[PDB]
């Protein structure tokens, strides 16, 4: 029903073109025969259109002293991390806005990679979630399909977006090379 | 049935018809009322033991059917496949007759296949050639030998094993399996 | 009213209260005997089909636990002994969901029985589904209610099946498998709030103990493989395996043919005779085909009229399995120079292979060693640093003897072993090379295995357990392994290393001395 999609998105701050993209495909599914196939096309659409967090982010722990406990409590070592994930914090609070980056641990297998990534989303408070590259060789597992085909699903950043709820999720690519 | 998509029938819509717990409330769309299909004997047909959905491929139990050595070819041939090729194309027994060797020399230059297809292909051509002869008046019988087969089923399509009556200093007789 | 009385009975969440009479209320607009009817009709039916608060009590009891499990199957000593620490560290945490058990082994060991043994001794209530390359969501969550094929699915199912809110579900074949939907089903997070699509109303799995089953561990998804604890499941000597199809194979088959004991009768002969002529595996999955074909043939004897108790002994057998196979044995009794007896770790299993030399020219230049069996390019590799190994050991020996560094050989390595393990033969070649070179055969009953280096340490190598059951049954009463195999030989049982002089190498030298 239109009611529940209406609804999903009184919690979110929507743009201008998601919102035109709704409404249209709002206005197709009330004109649309129910239990069809272009019914069934739109509402698959509008369910993954408004289980989007548009506007929503994570408040962050900008304290530098309780982020740096918070990581010499889970891990030993890696200076290396840790100063970058102070910095990374530092930075954060000079600003008001959120920052994001891209970064790449590399090492033999065991050192506490994942491990202390999910210890950096802690501190942070972000939320955390990781898809695997590892033998991966199709473009659509990231980019998605059309809506046109059957299967049709987005990607993995659109399903990791829906699952987290929110904007500052700590991506996990694991196996990048 | 290769692959299940918009309500896939390969597997989904006759596991149920399949599995021995479910069948017993067989529900049909059109007469909605769950039917026991409890004693029914199934029995499927393939020629790969692959492509089928493993949620069948381990309900069945597979029995393979493998080809016919030569005199099974021949007690074939003569039981089944020259008499109703006879019935067929309709040849009395008299107007042309096919001797057990010529079969045999059929089967053995002719049809190495594991199947009888080839081999009634090449009685049916065998009987049609004859026919056509005993119609158009020339040769009112008709006698199939194994020197004048050639003209009935063309060169043949292996190559034939030289013969020794008396062995040179190089060959040596080996048996062959 | 029927559903009335059904949801009377157990305790019954708030929401779900709520829900189902508004749709009995929506049905209360009678709409009788249509789509719109049997739909609300099917949902309510799978609504008061559910249980609710009803759960199974358990037993997290060592000694029932112990009885249960050696009750239920034969050896296994070690997955036994790991299902017990499992068993203890759920009592002590006392929640029984932390990590997943998966096992893992060869196909035909039976790890999709030790799950019913599990459900029994935790006293709750079994049930099964397999993933083999389902690739949709729809056998989990299920359909939505809008489309003519509207199932509630495998969860779901097993919930009205097992009458019971804390189940046990076993997961077969998860390396065989659409794995999101399991990471969602196993998440401690999600599992106590699960969405089925023909139930919009949710459920709650935090109570249910999950186990997974799988034949080799590199193809599940790491995902996946952080959130299992992998037991491993190794074959069964012949010893045991005689033990299992008498005390399970051959009573399962004989009441799944209909018979009893009191007509088709299978001695222990032949059944060994089974184990070790027509069954060649690690597992039980053979010998359990050919113990139902001998128990349907045995039926239809008694069934044609002839034959009122059939008897299956070792002379009258062919009528029931077929010839021999895996009959072919020993190749040399007493091995002429220049074979001597190597073991291999195949993919069956252990065995015992020849390795052969030959001069090939008559006997400045150089010598020349050509070699056959499909090798590989490791392998290839493993020949030549083995040739150069033997021929300075020669020069270095006997330095008067001419063979290896002048004479054309051909090596023959016997095609059983795998990819891997391939170069565990390099003593055997060495050895090899230098009985031929010399006019010695090998030690009369002698077989060896271990890699060399180009200066002649014995390096480890793999399947020890495989190798010496193999050297065993072939009739060897000296073998030969590297000495960092000592832990590997000595760990695995006590009535397969009885009769077997072992020697443990480092270098080469000293296998020269045990073998001249
Ligand atoms: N410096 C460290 N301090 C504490 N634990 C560590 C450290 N390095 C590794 N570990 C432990 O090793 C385990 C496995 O590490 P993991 O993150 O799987 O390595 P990888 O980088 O291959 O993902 C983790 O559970 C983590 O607790
Ligand atoms: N140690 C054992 N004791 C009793 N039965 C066994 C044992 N090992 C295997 N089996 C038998 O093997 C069969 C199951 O094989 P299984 O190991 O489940 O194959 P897969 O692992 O491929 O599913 C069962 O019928 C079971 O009785």
């Amino acid at each position: 029903i239109e009611e529940k999609f209406r609804e999903r998105l009184k919690e979110l701050v929507v743009p201008k073109h998601v919102m035109d993209v709704v409404d249209e495909e709002l206005s197709k599914l009330g004109l649309l025969d129910n239990h069809s196939s272009e019914f069934n096309v739109t509402r698959n659409y509008l369910d993954w259109l408004t289980s989007i967090p548009w506007g929503k982010y994570s408040n962050e722990n900008l304290d530098l002293a309780r982020a740096q406990a918070v990581l010499e409590e889970d891990h030993y070592g890696m200076e290396d991390v840790k100063k970058r994930i102070l910095e990374f914090i530092a930075v954060s609070q000079l600003r008001g806005s959120t920052q994001g980056k891209i970064l790449c641990f590399y090492g033999p297998p065991g050192v506490g990679k994942t491990s202390i990534a999910r210890s950096i989303a802690r501190a942070l408070n972000r939320e955390y979630f990781r898809f695997s590259v590892g033998g991966m060789t199709d473009v659509a597992e990231i980019k998605g399909h059309r809506r046109t085909y059957v299967g049709a699903m987005p990607g993995k950043i659109i399903q990791c977006l829906k699952k987290t709820k929110t904007e500052n999720p700590l991506i996990l690519i694991d196996e990048v090379d | 049935k290769i692959g299940r998509g918009y309500q896939g029938d390969p597997s989904s819509a006759l596991l149920e018809l399949l599995d021995p717990e479910q069948n017993a409330n067989f529900l049909d769309h059109y007469l909605d009322v769950p039917v026991d299909l409890s004693k029914v004997l199934f029995i499927c047909t393939a020629n790969v033991t692959d492509t089928i959905p493993e949620p069948l491929r381990d309900r069945m139990e597979m029995i393979n059917v493998s080809g016919y050595v030569a005199q099974e070819k021949l007690a074939i041939a003569e039981r089944y496949l020259v008499p109703q090729a006879r019935a067929l194309c309709g040849l009395d027994e008299s107007k042309a007759k096919l001797s057990s060797d010529v079969l045999t020399l059929l089967i053995k230059q002719y049809c190495r296949e594991s199947g009888v297809r080839n081999l009634q292909k090449q009685v049916e051509k065998v009987l049609r050639k004859s026919a056509y002869k005993i119609v158009s008046g020339e040769a009112e019988s008709v006698e199939v030998t194994p020197e004048n087969l050639q003209d009935f089923v063309g060169k043949p399509v292996f190559t034939v094993e030289r013969m020794y009556d008396v062995t040179p200093p190089g060959v040596v007789m080996g048996l062959a399996w | 009213e029927k559903f009335r009385e059904r949801l009377k009975e157990l305790v019954v969440p708030k929401h779900v209260m709520d829900v189902v009479d508004e749709e009995l209320s929506k049905l209360g607009l009678l709409d009788n005997h249509s789509s719109e009817f049997n739909v609300t009709r099917n949902y309510l039916d799978w609504l008061t089909s559910i249980p609710w608060g009803k759960y199974s009590n358990e037993n997290l009891d060592l000694a029932r636990a112990q009885a249960v499990l050696e009750e239920d199957h034969y050896g296994m000593e070690d997955v036994k002994k790991r299902i017990l620490e499992f068993i203890a560290v759920s009592q002590l945490r006392g929640s029984t969901q932390g990590k997943i058990l998966c096992f893992y082994g060869p196909p035909g060991v039976g790890k999709t029985s030790i799950a019913r043994s599990i459900a029994r001794a935790l006293n709750r209530e079994y049930f099964r589904f397999s993933v083999g390359g389902m690739t949709d969501v729809a056998e989990i969550k299920g359909h939505r209610r809008t489309y003519v094929g509207a199932m509630p699915g495998k969860i779901i199912q097993c919930l009205k099946k097992t009458k019971t809110e804390n189940p046990l579900i076993l997961i077969d074949e998860v390396d065989k498998i659409p794995s999101s939907a399991l990471l969602e089903l196993l998440d401690p997070e999600q599992n106590a709030n699960f969405l089925d699509h023909y139930l919009d109303v949710p459920v709650d799995l935090s109570k249910v103990l999950f186990i997974c089953t799988a034949n080799v561990t590199d193809t599940i998804p790491e995902p996946l493989r952080d959130r299992m604890e992998m037991i491993n499941v190794s074959g069964y000597v012949a010893q045991e395996k005689l033990a299992i199809a008498e005390r399970y194979l051959v009573p399962q088959a004989r009441a799944l043919c209909g018979l009893d004991e009191s007509k088709a009768k299978l001695s222990s002969d032949v059944l060994t005779l089974l184990i070790k002529q027509y069954c060649r595996e690690s597992g039980v999955r053979n010998l359990q085909k050919q113990v139902e074909k001998v128990l349907r043939k045995s039926a239809y004897k008694i069934v044609s009229g002839e034959a009122e108790s059939v008897e299956v002994t070792p002379e009258n057998l062919q009528d029931f399995v077929g010839k021999p196979v895996f009959t072919v044995e020993r190749m040399y009794d007493v091995t002429p120079p220049g074979v001597v007896m190597g073991l291999a770790w195949t993919a069956m299993g252990g065995s015992t292979l020849f390795v052969e030399t030959s001069l090939r020219r008559p006997q400045d230049k150089d010598g020349s060693l050509e070699v056959t069996g499909q090798l590989g390019e490791v392998m290839k590799e493993s020949a030549r640093i083995a040739y150069t190994f033997a021929r300075a050991f020669l020069m270095q020996h006997a330095p008067a003897n001419d063979y290896l560094v002048t004479s054309h050989i051909h090596l023959h390595v016997p095609e059983g072993a795998t990819p891997k393990d391939g170069p565990s033969a390099g003593c055997t070649i060495v050895t090899a090379l230098l009985s031929l070179a010399m006019g010695r055969p090998v030690r009369q009953n002698l077989a060896m295995t271990g890699e060399v280096s180009l200066t002649g340490k014995i390096l480890p190598v793999g399947g020890i357990k495989e190798k010496t059951i193999a050297a065993k049954r072939a009739g060897v009463t000296c073998i030969v392994l590297p000495a960092e195999n000592k832990k590997d030989f000595y760990d695995l049982a006590a009535f397969i290393t009885e009769g077997l002089e072992v020697h443990f190498v480092e270098h080469y030298r000293e296998i020269f001395d045990i073998a001249f």
